[PDB]
């Protein structure tokens, strides 16, 4: 009936570093899909209480949005591409789990996955 | 915006 905290998005205890691949996915991955015209629904956590999405939670029990990435990404909350890429994925499967095919959201995260493969199928050498 | 969230947007 609430929505839950965020996902963590910055953890002191965690080691830091910073690759190319990280700075690929964040200066190239992630701004290219931030700045979709499809991307609104996905910028932040899915606000179940506001969009009346009761069972929302219910069912996901893995959110992640790319509000979330971003924060991680700009923390050095990463420490492997691979861990980054794998928040993408999990993104857009809750929305394909979630909601049904012919719902505009789901048009707009097919759309979305699109464009991320097309970048992600460029990911420089590390 | 949505008109019905997830299910048909407004904008």
């Amino acid at each position: 009936s609430t929505n839950p905290p965020p996902p963590e998005t910055s953890n002191p205890n965690k080691p830091k570093r910073q690759t190319n691949q990280l700075q690929y996915l964040l200066r190239v991955v992630l701004k290219t899909l931030w700045k979709h015209q499809f991307a609104w629904p996905f910028q932040q956590p899915v606000d179940a209480v506001k969009l009346n999405l009761p069972d929302y939670y219910k069912i996901i029990k893995t959110p992640m949005d790319m509000g979330t990435i971003k924060k991680r990404l700009e923390n050095n909350y990463y420490w492997n591409a691979q861990e980054c890429i794998q928040d993408f994925n999990t993104m857009f499967t809750n929305c394909y789990i979630y909601n049904k095919p012919g719902d505009d959201i789901v048009l707009m995260a097919e759309a979305l996955e699109k464009l991320f493969l097309q970048k992600i199928n460029e990911l420089p050498t590390e | 915006w949505w008109i019905i969230p997830k299910v048909k947007k407004g904008c």
